[PDB]
């Protein structure tokens, strides 16, 4: 049997000691039985919760081990905790994904701005579905030493800060939706506004 | 005697999104192109690496090798039969005709 | 984890601070959200002498919405990340002055009237024993440390140290 | 409850008061049940960091002080009715003050 | 040499909870709207995505791709034929038909 | 492993650092692709006086 | 805080009998001894900026071997 | 059994302990049984994994 891994356990007391071996370590116990009517109960008594277990002995003259299964025997017992129902009060696939989907609102409007003209460092797409901006830079091939890192900005010369990044190949996406993000790979900079909502 | 910060962008902010006016047509089933790259030094390593991209076999059947020149950086042909004709008209100073017979390379003097 | 702060710290004593969670916090990789808009991040730090001007706490405890108690291990650091809170700092002349200037000063007042308005110079006794007291206020007033405060709302960041595991409460 | 109940009687008489004309700090609908003040921010859409720390306040230009918060959503709901509310993200600051009853 | 302290506000007192004027027509039942996204690069990606959110079926019958260009963005149409009607008189110049068969989609040169 | 860093580092306190990795790194002899592009190398120092 | 003990010091000399010693030219002089000795415990900084590229040496073998396909 | 160098054995325990013979070094069982019908299950446990 497995409790939680956050709780210690205070104390356990079995009735019928003696007709049953059974060791802890930490969380885990081990139980076996020992003669071929040793049914009793359990109790674990952690910080915060409170077991009451049914112990029972259900195959005890099986020669194959196949013949335990269909007895009914269980190799692991583990406990799944839930959250209050007042918080259920208050699903449909992964919420990063970079393709476009067919329910989603996708906002197709960005600008760029650098010094240099033709740069390695401009974006070759940028958008975004609400929660996720989605930097896409599989256009700019040559130089295998490419990749940047993104930032974000409120207003357009302030001072930036840092932003959660995961990436997929050659698109970096930016866990948010900023006024401005902006790309740095050492000594050369790209801006990136995102246009007002006409 | 203050900390200089990082760099910082200034442009014209051209837009990103941005579609072209020319429909480039992206090739689907492209084929083998018979060319002359320059790592392959000389007449004979070249043939070898035509027969290997082909599935041909190669008869050289001349007592010495020769070297790639300038005229040869011209051929680029996905037919088998008009680069073995360009190459020929390349070495004709030294007695050297390639020519497919059907299924595999010969390399044999003129006669 | 982008917060901003809702109890103004002063390193005077070290205490506990709150700071309310301002941007979702996802996954490693984006599939789930794990701590929602408007979680409290729970932190302390220490008292000490402020002699950068930066400030260390360690964020150890945030409680979401949705009904989850995480005891990360945080360190504080700067928006773009620095390590430590950068703070105001304020060495407090005026009152290290004003404590030692106006008794040292009236112990002035009896050594100018005795020095000329009597024989000879005539040293007197009450601008010994008052420049006494005088430098008591130094010794007294050297003893107070600096402080650097953080107002209530600046956007502060938390670094996140050790990984923390969601894997037994997000829905199957 | 963040709902609208049958019994209960509430008070949807709220102003605002910022620097800048259309910010995403303005709270959407602000009102209360007598007991606890509803700050609602579901319709300020678009940046996703811009959840605030609401203070409050008993003068218009006193100094403010804490209050306990629990949220649910986006709707930002503080314990107890305060004559003024003040709402920081940084530098940029929204005040709400609750209008006499007349 | 004092603390800064937080900042302040300050200003007109409008007041939050406010009624419009202008009943908007939130719609309940919306339908999908064939359009071009600047995401997908070519022509074949656009309609791969098309089918895929309709539930028909892509028969690509060209030698090769074209990529979109500037008059592509002005297809917005709930019905699959006014979209299909609308990108073949933008690729009429390279000889690219796009109709529908009722069923799938059918990608064929102009007769 | 040449990676661009993202958290600017001042030396009072000794915290943590992390950097975005920018060229793709192989094996020893090139047969396979190891650290990609995009990975994220994570460190630390100690707090000093920076003679 | 040493320049605000400088003028009680040249008010007292001339302005004064005889030099004329002041008692704040001496007591301010020591708070500027404390100026001195805390802004004198403050280490130096370095900065690294948020965009330079750094580089990393390895140096110990990693193997992985039981990672990629076979 | 050979498992994952990379995790730490927490605990172990098999049925039937008298029938066999099992020693460990830090992630490697060697298994061996001591009569004929000795059939039985083994849970190993280590910091992520469970068998």
């Amino acid at each position: 049997v497995e409790l939680s891994p956050n709780e210690k356990i205070l104390d356990y007391s079995t009735g019928f000691t003696g007709g049953w071996e059974l060791t802890r370590r930490e969380n885990v116990f081990y139980l076996k039985p020992k003669n071929v009517d040793v049914d009793t109960n359990m109790m674990i008594r952690t910080a915060t919760h409170s077991y009451i277990l049914e112990l029972k002995v259900v195959a005890t003259d099986w020669q194959r081990l196949e013949q335990a299964k269909q007895a009914g025997v269980q190799y692991k017992v583990v406990f799944t905790y839930p959250k209050d129902t007042s918080f259920n009060n208050v699903k449909n696939g992964p919420l990063l994904n970079a393709k476009i989907l067919k329910d989603r609102r996708y906002y197709y409007d960005y600008d760029y701005a650098t010094r240099t003209k033709k740069s390695w460092l401009i974006p070759s797409r940028v958008y975004d579905d609400g929660k996720f901006t989605y930097i896409n830079m599989d256009l700019t091939r040559f130089p295998t030493g490419n990749f940047p890192a993104v930032f974000a900005r409120e207003k357009e010369h302030a001072e930036d800060f840092l932003v959660n990044t995961t990436v997929e190949g050659n698109t970096l996406i930016v866990h948010g939706t900023y006024p401005f993000l902006v790309v740095r790979h050492g000594d050369n900079v790209v801006g990136l506004r995102r246009n007002k909502q006409k | 005697c203050a900390t200089k910060p990082a760099p910082d962008f200034g442009g014209r902010w051209k837009h990103v999104n941005h579609f072209d006016e020319a429909p480039t047509e992206i090739p689907l089933y492209t084929s083998y192109t018979y060319q002359a790259t320059p790592m392959d030094g000389t007449l004979k390593t070249m043939l070898e690496r035509w027969a290997a991209d082909s599935n041909m076999q190669l008869s050289y059947n001349l007592p010495s090798d020769y070297t790639l020149i300038g005229p040869v950086s011209a051929i680029s042909t996905t037919s088998v039969q008009q680069a073995a004709t360009e190459l020929s008209a390349v070495y004709a100073a030294q007695g050297v005709s390639v020519s497919v017979s059907a299924n595999k390379l010969l390399v044999q003097p003129v006669p | 984890i982008r917060c901003i702060l809702e109890t103004r710290i002063i390193s005077d004593f070290g205490g506990y601070t709150s700071c309310i969670v301002t941007e979702p916090v996802y996954s490693i990789n984006g599939h789930n959200l794990l701590l929602p808009k408007g979680s409290k991040m729970l932190g302390q730090y220490s008292a000490g002498e402020p002699t950068s001007h930066r400030l260390q706490v360690v964020w150890d405890r945030v409680t979401t919405p949705t009904g989850l108690d995480v005891t990360l291990m945080g360190p504080g650091i700067d928006t773009l990340g620095s390590s430590g809170h950068p703070g105001n700092y304020n060495a407090h002349w005026g009152n290290k002055i004003a404590s030692a200037l106006f008794i040292s000063l009236l112990s002035d007042a009896f050594k100018y009237a005795a020095a000329e308005y009597g024989p000879e110079p005539f040293e007197s006794n009450t601008a010994r024993s008052m420049q006494q007291l005088a430098e008591q206020a130094v010794e007294k007033s050297g003893r107070r440390p600096a402080t650097l405060t953080i107002n209530q709302g600046t956007v502060l960041n938390v670094y996140v140290a050790k990984d923390v595991d969601f894997s037994a409460v997000l829905p199957k």
